RNA sequence: UUUUGUAUAAUGGGUCAGCGACUUAUAUUCUGUAGCAAGGUUAACCGAAUAGGGGAGCCGAAGGGAAACCGAGUCUUAACU
RNA sequence: CCGACUUACCAACCCGAUGCAAACUGCGAAUACCGGAGAAUGUUAUCACGGGAGACACACGGCGGGUGCUAACGUCCGUCGUGAAGAGGGAAACAACCCAGACCGCCAGCUAAGGUCCCAAAGUCAUGGUUAAGUGGGAAACGAUGUGGGAAGGCCCAGACAGCGUCGAGUCGGCCUGCGCGGAAGAUGUAACGGGGCUAAACCAUGCACCGAAGCUGCGGCAGCGACGCGCGUUGUUGGGUAGGGGAGCGUUCUGUAAGCCUG
RNA sequence: CCUCCUAAAGAGUAACGGAGGAGCACGAAGGUUGGCUAAUCCUGGUCGGACAUCAGGAGGUUAGUGCAAUGGCAUAAGCCAGCUUGACUGCGAGCGUGACGGCGCGAGCAGGUGCGAAAGCAGGUCAUAGUGAUCCGGUGGUUCUGAAUGGAAGGGCCAUCGCUCAACGGAUAAAAGGUACUCCGGGGAUAACAGGCUGAUACCGCCCAAGAGUUCAUAUCGACGGCGGUGUUUGGCACCUCGAUGUCGGCUCAUCACAUCCUGGGGCUGAAGUAGGUCCCAAGGGUAUGGCUGUUCGCCAUUUAAAGUGGUACGCGAGCUGG
RNA sequence: UGCCUGGCGGCCGUAGCGCGGUGGUCCCACCUGACCCCAUGCCGAACUCAGAAGUGAAACGCCGUAGCGCCGAUGGUAGUGUGGGGUCUCCCCAUGCGAGAGUAGGGAACUGCCAGGCA
């Protein structure tokens, strides 16, 4: 007859906006994410929704770093 | 060195990327022979559409 | 004709002849073309006058601001890097 | 107040083995996507802005899936192809499959898919095999000394196997595999190769011929776009199209040109 | 509106697909400084037990997160305390995401502030739901405007308030039904009939053989399961027909299939005979009348060698009937 | 220049555990006391301060040792882009890419700056 499902939320367009080696202007969003899947490295800020954004003009650099092998995003300015 | 490349089959029904490659080689129709420089870039194009071109080398 | 798709057993037409469907007015924008050009153009009307007169107006040469207002600036803001 | 033996016994944790997962992941591709660089090639194929739209019923096929019965020529997504809006050749006939994109003409040529005994264009082609079922040319579990190939065994002239010690040569049944057989009943008429017919004219392998399209080439012609030269030449390339956009024309009636011009 | 999966390792991606949540909460549950680290179990211990609190150890986040799910989180984003109001005002390089309206992220600048010795951090909260355009009107501020002039009214601007407008891009401030008395424009874009595709279901075969059959699976039957065939019931789908493809049953007239009811041939039998059972071959011909009911069917009566089963637009209304 | 110790990094398990040693001159640790500075939702346990008699017991560092964790070929397998094929619910062929798991094996980290002790 009827079903109790049939709901879903709008897709949030998360994920990587600027990949490795891409030249960005300061302020450019590099990744939108839920929590810190990626962490802010050098010249990268972490917004209130865990958005990583460039704090300097330069090139995006993904790196695995530290004792937990966490993924950091940096900007090579 | 230059290589002669002849188109042997139709582009009709081929993938867009394959049509783009034939355009990249400058092949216009079945039987059209073009003379191109033997470079890795040209060889990769041939490789991508090797089923529908013949290389005389 | 309509359709994803019609020989279709979907639609329409018995045939011929004649008639039968994107117009007209005004406004507005764009294009072309012609005139004149930081100007362009007149409306009613007058004029027997397609002339000539009539520049009332309209558009343009300045914008910004809700506005007062300021003005190659202006608004925003107590003030802008 | 307790305890102690005790179980057809039911048993968590932990340990060792075994699987399973769209909403599991201590792993993790191919692809795809984003960015950078470099050639060649491509009628700028790109982006922006402005004039004009149409369209917002899609269909099938392939691949990845949800749903459904991994039912539907079903339904709903993703992605590519074709149809739509695409003729030609093939698939008997057959939008959507295969081949292939029709500017025009030719009583030239070469090919594609697909074919070559007759209908019907081209091999009654070659070589080696398989099938005997018209299998080919509809159908499963399963059944069976059909028949071909391969590897390996048991037993055997100290006589095996079958028949009745005799008898003198092989016998026995598993394995893997090729092709067949049964399983296999439907309604107008053969009617489940398109038909004739076929024992290859079937199937497999190999090879060389040929046929075969509106594909390609040849010859002649027309037009669009772009170069490079001086509207002309030379040269490159393009010309299937519905909605629809753009360009250029034909003819009709009427007005001027026209008291002209044609007309008993 | 949010979260996951479907979703094909960028984004996005449908279904009356599979699962759950939201329409808030919080002046601390916000800011900052300083500090801290979980579940669970084992051993011991007043009451005290499986589980309270205490002590030690094992363990290592298997906890926790104001509330779903996912992704995060130890430098914790988790837990505790001090001081606080950055849950600041004006702006904003740049970027994400949207058809748009919008929505989001944001360093930095100015002013003023909190916490910290300081570097610093703070424009709410681990993040992602907790929402409502415009109009109309309300309240406070602001001489911006003020229809002769000065005022004022009203308007503007800034701040803010009023919607389960939840059918949530929100037709109106304000709205239920009937039509077999019906009507128009349309559609085979879409149902009812028949056809088609399909074959779950149905019907008919077959495979395995537990077992029943005194004994004995296979005379006969065939549990648990397995594989097909037909197009044949109930359905699924919506491809043909809505500028009409007349419909149940009967009557008349049929025609084909064979899965055979009778008659014909045959094997097996748990076949003495008679008469059966079962299977194979066989479609030549044959194959009830009545009672009841619109019935088809069915039950009943009485026949018959038998009273077959199906297909044919559930054969047959330009052939009849009209229950 | 070697050996030891401390601090701060690189790196983020070949680097971590376990298990057997081993070190006190120096350094480190525990340690010794607390009217003090500061501290305990109780407690000088911690934090903090004033110290140096004692011990390396614990911890810590170092060394050894595969029982683990960890790393890990080669080959094969799975998957898969493109093209092609079949008996098409699934496969196969050509070509390109090629895991995961497991196997052999590796494996008791390595390294920069500064300071101090010793030789
Ligand atoms: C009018 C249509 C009729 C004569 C009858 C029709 O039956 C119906 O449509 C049932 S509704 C019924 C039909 C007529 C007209 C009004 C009233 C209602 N009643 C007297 C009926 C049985 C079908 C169900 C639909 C298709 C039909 C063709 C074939 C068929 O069996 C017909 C149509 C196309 C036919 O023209
Ligand atoms: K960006
Ligand atoms: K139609
Ligand atoms: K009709
Ligand atoms: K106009
Ligand atoms: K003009
Ligand atoms: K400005
Ligand atoms: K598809
Ligand atoms: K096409
Ligand atoms: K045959
Ligand atoms: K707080
Ligand atoms: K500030
Ligand atoms: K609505
Ligand atoms: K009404
Ligand atoms: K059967
Ligand atoms: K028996
Ligand atoms: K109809
Ligand atoms: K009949
Ligand atoms: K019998
Ligand atoms: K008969
Ligand atoms: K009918
Ligand atoms: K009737
Ligand atoms: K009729
Ligand atoms: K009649
Ligand atoms: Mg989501
Ligand atoms: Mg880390
Ligand atoms: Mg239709
Ligand atoms: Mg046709
Ligand atoms: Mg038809
Ligand atoms: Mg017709
Ligand atoms: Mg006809
Ligand atoms: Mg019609
Ligand atoms: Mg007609
Ligand atoms: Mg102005
Ligand atoms: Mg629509
Ligand atoms: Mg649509
Ligand atoms: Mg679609
Ligand atoms: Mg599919
Ligand atoms: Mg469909
Ligand atoms: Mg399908
Ligand atoms: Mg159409
Ligand atoms: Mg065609
Ligand atoms: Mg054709
Ligand atoms: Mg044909
Ligand atoms: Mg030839
Ligand atoms: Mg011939
Ligand atoms: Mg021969
Ligand atoms: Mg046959
Ligand atoms: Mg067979
Ligand atoms: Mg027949
Ligand atoms: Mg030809
Ligand atoms: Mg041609
Ligand atoms: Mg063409
Ligand atoms: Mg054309
Ligand atoms: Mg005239
Ligand atoms: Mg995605
Ligand atoms: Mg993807
Ligand atoms: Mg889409
Ligand atoms: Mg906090
Ligand atoms: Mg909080
Ligand atoms: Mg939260
Ligand atoms: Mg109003
Ligand atoms: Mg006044
Ligand atoms: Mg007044
Ligand atoms: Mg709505
Ligand atoms: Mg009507
Ligand atoms: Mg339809
Ligand atoms: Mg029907
Ligand atoms: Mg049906
Ligand atoms: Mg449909
Ligand atoms: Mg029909
Ligand atoms: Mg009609
Ligand atoms: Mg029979
Ligand atoms: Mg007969
Ligand atoms: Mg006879
Ligand atoms: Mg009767
Ligand atoms: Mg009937
Ligand atoms: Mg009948
Ligand atoms: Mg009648
Ligand atoms: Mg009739
Ligand atoms: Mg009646
Ligand atoms: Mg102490
Ligand atoms: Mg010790
Ligand atoms: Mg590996
Ligand atoms: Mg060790």
């Amino acid at each position: 007859g009827s079903t109790r499902n049939g709901r879903d939320s709008e897709a949030k367009r998360l994920g990587v906006k600027r990949f490795g080696g891409e030249s960005v202007l300061a302020g450019s969003i590099i990744v939108r994410q839920r929590g810190t899947k990626f962490h802010a490295g050098a010249n990268v800020g972490c917004g209130r929704d865990h958005t990583l954004f460039a704090k300097a003009d330069g090139k995006v650099k993904f790196e695995v770093k530290g004792p937990k092998n966490r993924k950091f995003i940096s900007i090579e300015a | 060195k230059t290589i002669k490349i002849t188109q042997t089959r139709s582009a009709i029904g081929r993938l867009p990327k394959h049509k783009a490659t034939l355009l990249g080689l400058g092949l216009r129709r079945i039987g059209h022979t073009v003379e191109r420089e033997d470079t890795p870039a040209i060889r990769g194009m041939i490789n991508a559409v090797s089923f529908m071109v013949k290389v005389e080398e």
